[PDB]
This record gives C-alpha cells, structure tokens and sequence, in this order.
C-alpha cells in the first residue's frame, strides 16, 4: 500500500493553497490499513460587515462633516485590513411627533426651520438608506448625500436607529459567515427608553424590523426608544460589535455608556478618528477562525480514523477541529484508512473539504 | 444647546 | 384573585394611560381614567377623562363632558386658539374634594397676532370639572401671550412654551394644586402651584388667558447639570426640612446630569433643601418618585425608580432589569446621604421601576409598604407589578406579590398605577393599573 503524492503545492502564508498536498493517489491491497498526514493553513483575509448610523439633527449640524468622515475613512481602513467586506448605513433625528418637532405654522411639518427662514427636512424616526454592499463607492456617495434635520429638545433617538440597523438583515444585507461591526455617531445626549412619553409614545421598541419598501421606520411614531438591555441582546444575538464614535464634548457620557454595554468600545469622534479606527483594528485583532474537515463521495465499506496536531503542538486522538485558530497557523491531521477486501469498482475518487474552504483534497484510490 | 442648538 | 375588575374603553382611546381617584362633595368615589386618544363627537382622537363610577363589571365609562371644541377667542388684537387636536386630554388626572383636574399635556395652544404666533406647543391645560356645580373652568399656569421671539431673545429664560403642564400633578394637603411640567424651561422642567379655589374664582368663560394672583411657578436655572433632566417628569410632596409649617416638593428628573438622573428636595418657596444623585447611568433615576415614611419614624423618606438599570451577574453579564433606590431621612436636622437600600428586579428587559405606587400600609400595622412597575416583566414578557413590603429599617429586596398582565403583548400593563385610595372602603388601598395598549384598566382590590 503506497500513497503517491500528485498535487503538493505549498501552503500560502498570507493560489491561496490552503490545503497541502492537494491530490493523492492511494494504492491498497485487500484488508489493508494506512495513515497519512495532511496539513492546512488559513491564507485569505476575514469577512466583515460594517453598518454606520448617523445623527442628522440641527444639533448634529456642528459636527455633521465630522461623522461623514467617520464613514468614508473607516471603509478605507478596512479595505486595507481585508478584501471580504460589505458596508451599509442609516440616518436618524428623533421620533417624528410633538413636542420633538415644530407643528405650527403648518409649513413646519414640511420645514420646522420656519423661524430661522431656512429649509430642514421633515424630521424622521429612522430612514435606512443603504443596504450592505461590496460597492463601497455607492456607500460613500449615499453617506455624503445625507443632510441636517431639526427637532426641539437636545437628546436624540440613536438607540431606535441602532435597533432598526441590527434588527433586520434582508433590508440591511449582512452575511451569516462573517463578523459584524456597528459604528454609531452623535454629538449630544441620546434619547433613551422612556424619553418618548413626552410625545405620547408609551409602546416600547421590540426585536422586530419595521422598515418596509418606503425605507422608513414605519412604527417610529408608535414605538418608544429602546433600552440598553435590548440593545445588547440584539448586538450579541446577531454577533455585532458596537463602537460609540462620539464628540469629545461629553465623551465621558459614552465611555460610561460603553462600560454599561459588554464588549462595545468608544472613540472620540472629532477632527480625526484615530481613537475609533485603532479600536476598529483592535476588534479586528480578536477574530478567531475554525478549521474543520468533512469527507464526501466515500462509500461506507472503507473505515476511517484520525489524530490531530494543532498550533499548541499537542497531539489529540478523535478531535477533528481545535477552537480559535488564527491567520497563518498550520494544523496537521494524520488520517488512517482501512479497506476490507478488493471491490469490483477497482477505482474510487472522493474529497476531503475543510468546512468553509472552497479548496479540497481530491483523492484517487486504486486496489491491486 | 439647551435645545437643538449649537453650543 | 377572581375580581380582576375590568374597565373598558374604545379602540385607539389609550384608556388607562393615566389614572386617579375622585370623591365629589356628594361622596361618590370614581376612577378618573384618561384615554389620551378617545374618539370625540368630531371623529377625532383628542382625549377623554372617563369618570368611571365604581362598577364590579366595569366596561365603557360615561365620558365626562369636557369642552372639546377649540376656542378661537379674540382679545387685545390677539386670537387665543386652544388646538385640542391629539391633545391627550387624559394623560394626567387628579382630584381634590368636588374638583377634578384633568390635564392635556398635549393640548397645543397658540396666539395668532399679526404674522407672529405662540407656536402650538403642548403647553398642557387642566380642565376644572365641578360636575355637582357643572362648572367647566380651565387652568394653564403655563398659558402665556408671550411670543416665541420674546422667549428666544432672553436665552429661553423662563421658556414655558413646552410645559406639557399637567404631565404630572399632585394636590397639597392645604388645597393648592402643584403641576409638574418636565418640558418646563425648555425641557428643564418646573412646578406651578396655585389654589384650586383661587383659579375657580378667577375663571371666566372664553378668556383662556388671565394671571392668577396666588400662582407659584418654579425658579428656573442656568447650570447645565439640570439641562434636559425633565426636572418635573415625576413630582411629589413631602416634609423633609423637619418644618411642618411648610410643605416640601420632591422632584424626580430621570435624565439629570447627563442621563444619571436625580431627585431634589425643595421647600415650599422652591429652594433646594437637598439633592440625591443616580448611581447607574441611563437607568432613568427619577422616572417615578414616591415620598413616604418607609421607616415610619415620622420623617418622610424618598423612593426613586430606575427602569433601565442593568445589574452585573455570573459570566460578567450586564442584564437590564431596573432598580429602586431608597433614601432614608436621618433623625433630627440631618441631610439624606448614601442610597439607604437598593432593590432589583429579575426578569430581563422588564423596565422594572417605571411607575412606583405608594401603597401606604398593606397589613394595616405600621410598616409602610409600596409597589413598583415592570411593564414588560414576567417569563412571557407582557407585564409585572411588584409589591415591596417595606420594613421599619427600610425596603426588602424580594417583592412579596407579583401581578402578571392578563392582556396580550404590547399592553404595557402596570405602566401607570395608583394605590393609597380605598374604593370599596374595606380599610385597604386598591391598586388600579392602566394597561393603555389594550384600552383597559384593571382594578385589583388587594386583600392582605
Ligand atoms: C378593536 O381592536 C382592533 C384595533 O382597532 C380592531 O382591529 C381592526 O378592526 C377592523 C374592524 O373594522 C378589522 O377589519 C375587519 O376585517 C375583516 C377581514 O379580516 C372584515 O371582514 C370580515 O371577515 C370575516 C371573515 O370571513 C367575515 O366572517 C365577516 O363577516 C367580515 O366580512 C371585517 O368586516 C372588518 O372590516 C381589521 O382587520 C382589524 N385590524 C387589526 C390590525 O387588528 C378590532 O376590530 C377592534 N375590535 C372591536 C370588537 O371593536
Ligand atoms: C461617568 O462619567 C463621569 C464624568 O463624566 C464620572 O464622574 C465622576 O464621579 C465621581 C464620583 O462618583 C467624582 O469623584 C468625586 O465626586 C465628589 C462628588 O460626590 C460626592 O458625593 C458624596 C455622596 O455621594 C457627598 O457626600 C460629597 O459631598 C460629594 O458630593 C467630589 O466631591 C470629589 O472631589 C470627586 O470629584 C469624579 O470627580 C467624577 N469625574 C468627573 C470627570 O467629573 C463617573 O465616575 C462616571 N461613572 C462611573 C460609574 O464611573
Ligand atoms: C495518528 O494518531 C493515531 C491514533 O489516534 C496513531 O495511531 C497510533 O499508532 C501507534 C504506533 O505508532 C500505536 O501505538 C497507537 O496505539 C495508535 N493509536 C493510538 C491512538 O494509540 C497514528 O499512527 C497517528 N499518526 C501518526 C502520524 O503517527
Ligand atoms: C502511521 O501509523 C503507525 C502505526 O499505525 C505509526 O507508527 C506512524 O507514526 C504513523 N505515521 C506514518 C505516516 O507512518
Ligand atoms: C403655621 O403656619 C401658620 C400660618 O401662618 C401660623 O399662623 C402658625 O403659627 C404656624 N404654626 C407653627 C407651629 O409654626
Ligand atoms: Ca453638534
Ligand atoms: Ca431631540
Ligand atoms: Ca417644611
Ligand atoms: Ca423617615
Ligand atoms: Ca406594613
Ligand atoms: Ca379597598
Ligand atoms: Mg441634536
């Protein structure tokens, strides 16, 4: 029983040769047993989906340009950090209802900046703008297009915007086989749960999506703001890591806020975004992968077993996958195959596919 | 800000 | 537990958003429940102060006849307009002898004079019902011919336009009504106190703008630490200066000092006797306040709700349940200090501590006992009302009785409740619970 190595291209270290060797011819005699060691290494970069939420209030006006930069710059950095990226975004002002807006004179419903003789867009709960896409150019163009609206009071409904950013997928366009990051902007205090009771809204924000066709938070005027708890539930359940990118004015408020939400971080949204981009790459440093193998196109008659040697260099029998691999680590698997006699087919072909790897070990087997 | 105004 | 007495309202009406008790000079006790979206005779949701008489079966209530027509009064080259469109006539109700004060926080109000106007801002307005005399007076201490430009020019000093006056309201034992408008002074908040007798005497039909001589509006402030706190979102009255000759005002602002939230104790003359600050940020420390002698030593103690409080538990998890802060008044002329006791809910996302109902004493003994709300508590996530059997030392962390929502999802059962009032005169307070989402109110006649 000799196993001739056919395709043995070396592992890349970033062809993206993620499995070595690639093709093997296995020759067997009746009642035979034989073990060979394969090696596998992650090569290509990691997948990521960034959603971006922005204030649009009269207030936000002071730092509007600021938050716009925090979009585009961010994308650029994660273009240099990975190739498998998607980016999407949404905007928000406050609950569209008195006393948060101006309703007199009636023109205020179309322009609540009547007293300043200026034009501001009719203020809105949450208007989801761009679904997540690899088209970063379209994301940049749509982010820059957003402009300022008006409300009455200083706090704004950002938590409503985050809940509707994470709470639905099809509208927003996430990927199950990827990491998720959510960057939230503001410059003033945030309307939290129980703020909307000033406008007659006493029904909470639940864990369901209320955006349909019009690209608006339909149930904005009838659903209250969301609390930090349900925020955390929706961030964790969907595997979303939050970064509060806020102005230095009351950055302590959001540092305390981040202490209040497990796993989230806070950046000083300002003239620069170093404090936020460094935290982006920090969160990117913590992504751990898994190398798990399956075997396809093999009959039941042939029996198989294995050992495994991971990055820890500790040999384990019966464990086909270690938890928490990184980029560049090599894992070896010694597979033992036992054949019971010579079948009539006399020539088989099967695959060993690492889970989530398009590359596979194609094995041709002959019996003498 | 006291209201939606620039500080 | 069978006598879960149901009071019904029409669809849309939000029957139960606010509630209180009334005892006319005739002596008939009625549940006054405000449905802020009741359909008027003009097929418009404005508000309805359902004077529900105490009926075992409950059901639809006789909508007490409040003037729903908008007054386009003319005086001094000005037009006083009281926009009652979506006014919420019923988002806060109180009573005192044969007087019912039923306040529309969203009763928009305006002055048309040349091009300028007062802006239809939810100044609020308490309708004064004297049903025995049939006197339909009106009160709005916040109602003001002051133009928008005048308010802007003075850095919004005393900017009362957005009062939502009658957002909360209490009646002083002496007979003067104190209304808490969190929207006061540009959402800073304020208290406006005036006798009911004086406003009744000063009332004239179709005037809607008249200075009341005995009104007492709160002093505004300029320290940013009070900004957007909603200094008045919750209001109550207790004695904290140890001087029974004056009445002390306890104000809960749940967003005080950047979402920390506080409760201030002031004298009758609107001067700070003390301030008590929030432990956990964004927990809404001051959403609901409650003044009572939980200790029962003769000195009033303060109870604050924090319905967005999140605790730390095993595996280092921050689970959002809520909290109740109890501050105890020290013996003699001593100021209140650190949170005397701390009480916490169990169910996740329950908004535990949204509404606190002073229950007085449950077992008719002497330990002051209270109740607290959790509109989305319980295993199901529908509603929860938790009875805190208080102690001579303070408040126990394990609620004695938990009432679950018999309504479906979205009802916000327990969101506004009230006790301390005996309906059947059995000698025990009766807990009335305003499940607004289902347009119903549940009265539980608590047997100890
Ligand atoms: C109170 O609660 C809610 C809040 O308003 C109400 O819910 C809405 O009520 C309207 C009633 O006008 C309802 O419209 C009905 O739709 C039916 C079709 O599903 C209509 O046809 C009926 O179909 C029956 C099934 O075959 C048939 O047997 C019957 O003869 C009739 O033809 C019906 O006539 C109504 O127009 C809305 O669907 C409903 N919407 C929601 C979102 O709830 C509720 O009705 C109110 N209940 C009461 C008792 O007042
Ligand atoms: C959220 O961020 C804020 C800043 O934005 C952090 O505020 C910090 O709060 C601490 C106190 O928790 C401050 O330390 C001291 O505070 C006292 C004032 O409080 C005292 O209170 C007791 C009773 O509670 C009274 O008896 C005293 O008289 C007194 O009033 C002050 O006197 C000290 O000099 C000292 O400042 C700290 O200063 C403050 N930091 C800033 C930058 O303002 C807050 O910690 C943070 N939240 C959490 C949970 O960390
Ligand atoms: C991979 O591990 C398996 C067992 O999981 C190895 O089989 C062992 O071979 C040795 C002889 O060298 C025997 O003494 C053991 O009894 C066998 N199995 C076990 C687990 O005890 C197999 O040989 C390993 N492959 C390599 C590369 O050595
Ligand atoms: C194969 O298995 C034998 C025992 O079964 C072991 O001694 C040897 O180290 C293994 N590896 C190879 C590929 O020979
Ligand atoms: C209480 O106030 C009244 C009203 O002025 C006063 O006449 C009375 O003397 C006061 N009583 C005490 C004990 O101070
Ligand atoms: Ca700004
Ligand atoms: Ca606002
Ligand atoms: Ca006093
Ligand atoms: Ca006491
Ligand atoms: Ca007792
Ligand atoms: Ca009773
Ligand atoms: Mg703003």
């Amino acid at each position: 029983s000799e196993a001739r190595v056919l395709e043995d291209r070396p592992l890349s270290d970033k062809q993206v040769t993620q499995v070595s060797p690639q093709r093997i011819a296995l020759r067997l005699r009746p009642d035979d047993s034989k073990n060979f060691s394969i090696q596998v290494r992650q090569v290509e970069d990691y997948p990521v989906d960034i959603y971006y939420l922005m204030d649009l209030s009269y207030s936000m006006k002071d730092d509007l340009w600021s938050i716009q930069n925090l979009g585009t710059k961010l994308a650029t950095q994660m273009r240099k950090l990975t190739s498998n990226l998607r980016i999407g975004f949404g905007a928000f002002v406050d609950k569209p209802v008195s006393p948060y807006m101006y309703i007199s004179p009636p023109e205020a419903l179309e322009n609540p900046c009547y007293d300043m003789k200026t034009t501001c867009l009719p203020m809105f709960g949450y208007k989801h703008v761009l679904t997540l896409t690899d088209q970063v150019t379209r994301f940049n163009e749509e982010v820059k297009k957003q402009s300022v609206s008006r409300n009455r009071d200083a706090p704004e409904g950002g938590f409503d915007a985050i809940m509707q950013a994470t709470v639905c997928d099809e509208k927003i366009g996430w990927r199950n086989d990827a990491s998720h990051l959510l960057v939230f902007t503001t410059d003033a205090k945030t309307h939290i749960a129980l703020d909307g009771r000033l406008a007659g809204i006493v029904q909470p924000n639940d864990g369901q999506c209320h955006v349909g066709s019009d690209n608006h938070y339909s149930a904005s005027t009838t659903m209250d703001y969301p609390s930090l708890g349900l925020m955390t539930e929706k961030l964790s359940q969907k595997n979303i890591n939050l970064i509060f990118a806020v102005t230095e004015n009351v950055v302590n408020l959001y540092q305390n806020y981040s202490e209040l939400i497990p796993g989230t971080t806070v950046g000083v949204l300002s003239m620069d975004s170093s404090n936020v981009l460094q935290l982006i790459v920090d969160a990117y440093g913590k992504i751990r992968s898994k190398v798990e193998l399956e075997v396809r196109d093999l009959p039941e008659e042939l029996s198989l077993s294995f050992n495994a040697t991971c990055l820890n260099n500790e040999v384990i029998p019966g464990l086909k996958s270690c938890m928490g691999l990184k980029i560049g680590d090599t894992v070896s698997f010694s597979i033992e195959a036992k054949v019971r006699g010579c079948p009539q087919e006399k020539e088989k072909s099967f695959t060993i596919k690492p889970v989530g790897f398009k590359d596979s070990l194609i094995v041709q087997v002959t019996f003498d | 800000x006291r209201g939606d105004w620039p500080c | 537990p069978v006598q879960l007495t149901f009071y019904a309202g029409p669809n849309g009406s939000q029957f139960g958003f606010s509630l209180d008790f009334h005892k006319d000079s005739h002596g008939r006790v009625a549940i006054v429940v405000g449905a802020p979206r009741t359909l008027g005779p003009s097929q418009e949701e404005t508000g309805g102060v359902f004077l529900c008489p105490w009926r075992a079966e409950g059901g639809q209530c006789p909508s007490l006849l409040f003037d729903l027509r908008d007054e386009t009064r003319n005086v001094g080259s000005q037009t006083l307009q009281t926009f009652k469109a979506r006014q919420g006539l019923g988002a806060s109700v109180v009573s005192w002898s044969d007087v019912i004060v039923a306040c529309a926080p969203w009763q928009h109000w305006n002055v048309l004079e040349k091009t300028e106007e007062a802006e239809k801002t939810p100044v609020g307005s308490c309708f004064l019902a004297q049903p025995e005399s049939g006197r339909r007076a009106e009160y709005s201490p916040c109602r003001g011919n002051t133009l928008s430009r005048i308010y802007v020019e003075n850095d919004f000093s005393w900017d009362k336009r957005y009062c939502e006056a009658g957002f909360s309201s209490v009646v002083t034992q002496a007979g003067e009504l104190v209304l808490g408008a969190p929207g006061g002074y540009y959402f800073l908040g304020l208290l406006a106190q005036a006798p009911v007798a004086d406003i009744f005497s000063s009332y004239r039909p179709g005037i809607l703008l008249w200075h009341v001589s005995s009104q007492s509006l709160s002093f505004d402030s300029s320290n940013p630490e009070y900004f957007d706190g909603y200094w008045g979102y919750s209001v109550a009255v207790g004695e904290f200066d140890g001087d029974l000759n004056t009445t002390e005002y306890v104000v809960g602002a749940p967003t005080w000092s950047w979402t920390l939230g506080a409760v201030e104790i002031l004298d009758s003359y609107y001067q700070r006797l003390h301030r008590l600050r929030g432990e956990q940020m964004a927990s809404y420390f001051g959403h609901s306040v409650a003044v009572t002698d939980v200790n029962g030593d003769g000195r009033h103690d303060l109870l604050v709700g924090a319905p967005l409080y999140m605790e730390s538990r095993a595996d280092r998890k921050l689970a959002e349940v809520g909290r109740v802060y109890l501050f105890l008044q020290p013996r003699g002329p001593h100021a209140l200090g650190a949170p005397s006791l701390l009480l916490t809910g169990t169910q996740l996302y329950g908004r535990f501590g949204s509404a606190i109902a002073p229950l007085g004493d449950l077992d008719r003994d002497g330990y002051n006992d209270i109740a607290v709300a959790a509109p989305y508590g319980g295993p199901s996530g529908r509603g929860q009302v938790l009875v805190f059997l208080g102690q001579s030392e303070g408040l126990r962390s394990r609620p004695s009785q938990v009432l679950d929502s018999p309504f479906p999802t979205g009802s916000a059962f327990g969101f506004s409740l009230r006790g301390a009032v005996d309906i059947d005169d059995n000698g025990y307070p009766d807990l009335i619970v305003g499940a607004y989402g289902a347009n119903q109110v549940a009265v539980y006649r608590a047997q100890p």
